[PDB]
């Protein structure tokens, strides 16, 4: 049994999003609470609403969420969360979660199942693709059997970007740092990889889904 | 419904050690209380429900207790892999007018390994960034514990603006961090100075890496 959220992305303030949660590999002979929980950047978990999956379709809302948010069971495997009058205060990762109903006290009465979450970014800014710059040690440096190379991924909106190295051939010894958001609202991050120095090129592959862009940068040893 | 207050806001304990963290409810909630683990960049994981019942697959070195308004989670034999934020939650439906699903504010748990000084790398901006009118100098501090502070110098002058730092989660095997520090300058500023220095300090230890723009 698993959950997966979708429908997240950038939106302008005042805008409206509808998230859906897909349940897979579930037991139809049992009833559950399906819940939405969000988490603002660097902040704690915040419960939004739950709905029971029986014929009643009864729902339970956080006080602050009454009015702007609407949960509903739209199928035997799908629950949706409607969000209106969005503010940047609503920028968060949105999780779908499931837990058991009370039964006879014999159940897992907590949220035992969680989706990976979907990112919602409320911003007036238009989506913007990152610029990508190679990071190599200074030319004056003594060569070694190994070298650490990198890519700087600068000035994009919104999260996320994905960074791979040599299309996934290089995975060990990669460090991709958490993004930092500038006061402009744009994001930047860096990624580095340590390699055995060789004739084979080292290339970072940077994707930004929100702008449907994909860029490769081959990092010269700077030698 | 009830407000859940977690303490401490952050705890740091050594590998192999034992930590007890607290969750307090503003009104009685019987044992309708769950505990969750959330590692940076990951989804929450249920550890404990009905205050003291272990979730499936969770080791008995996690132990929950309490009822009414005062609850505890105790983690023993701490591993670097246990570094995470831990949340409590009221989970309860009595009726359409009596329910609660609210979380506590979370407790961050840092797991302390042996101290190790970082190795430090510095990366001058590439020619094509210089062409844009803005450059970013990147400094990376690898595999270190405990936390560092970063200072930047340009021709000996300490930088007071343009610096951004980003720290990775604790390594699941050895508890260490990695850090990227960047210094952003105009291309004019960059081309007007010679020596660029990243200094990474842990108490009475510092590791310093530099380059000279003329040499790149």
């Amino acid at each position: 049994q698993s959950l997966e959220e979708s429908g997240g992305g950038p939106v302008k303030p005042g805008g409206t999003l509808t998230l859906t949660c897909k349940a897979s590999g579930i037991d139809f002979s049992s009833f559950y609470y399906m819940c939405w929980v969000r988490q603002a950047p660097g902040k704690g978990l915040e419960w939004i609403a739950c709905i029971v999956t029986d014929i009643t379709g009864e729902s339970y809302y956080a006080t602050w969420a009454k009015g702007r948010f609407a949960i509903s069971k739209t199928s035997s495997t799908t629950v949706t969360l409607q969000m209106t009058s969005l503010t940047a205060a609503d920028t968060a990762t949105y999780f779908c979660a499931r837990g058991d109903t009370y039964g006879y006290g014999d159940t897992v009465y907590a949220l035992n199942l969680w989706g990976p979450g979907t990112l919602v970014t409320v911003s007036s800014g238009q989506p913007k693709a990152p610029s990508v710059f190679p990071l190599a040690p200074c030319c004056g440096d003594t060569p070694s059997s190994t070298v650490t190379l990198g890519c700087l991924v600068k000035g994009y909106l919104p999260e996320p970007v994905t960074v791979t190295w040599n299309s996934g051939t290089l995975t060990n010894g990669v460090r991709t740092f958490p993004s930092v958001r500038q006061s402009s609202g744009l994001y930047s991050l860096s990624s580095v990889v340590s390699v055995t120095s060789s004739s084979q090129p080292v290339t970072c592959n940077v994707a930004h889904p929100a702008t449907n862009t994909k860029v490769d940068k081959t990092v010269a040893p700077s030698t | 419904g009830p407000v859940l207050t977690q303490t401490p806001p952050s705890a740091s304990e050594p590998v192999g050690g034992t930590v007890t963290i607290k969750c307090q409810a503003s009104q009685a909630i019987d044992e309708y209380l769950g505990w969750y683990q959330q590692k940076p960049g990951q989804r929450p994981k249920l550890l404990m429900y009905y205050a003291s019942t272990l979730a499936s697959g969770v080791p008995s070195r996690f132990k929950g207790s309490g009822s009414g308004t005062q609850f505890t989670l105790t983690i023993s034999d701490l591993e670097c892999a246990d570094a995470a934020t831990y949340y409590c939650q009221n989970y309860y439906v009595g009726s359409s007018t009596n329910y609660a699903f609210t979380f506590g504010g979370g407790t961050e748990v840092v797991v302390k390994g042996d101290p190790v000084a970082p190795t430090v790398l510095i990366f001058p901006p590439a020619a094509d960034q210089v062409a844009t009118g803005t450059v970013t100098i990147v400094c990376v501090a690898n595999k270190y514990f405990p936390d560092v502070t970063v200072t930047w110098e340009v021709d000996g002058t300490t930088q007071t603006t343009g610096i951004e730092n980003s720290k990775t989660p604790q390594n699941s095997a050895d508890c260490t961090y990695n850090l990227s520090s960047t210094l952003t300058l105009t291309s004019t500023q960059y081309n007007s100075h010679k020596e660029y220095t990243c200094k990474v300090t842990q108490g009475t230890t510092s590791v310093v890496q530099s380059f000279n723009r003329g040499d790149c």
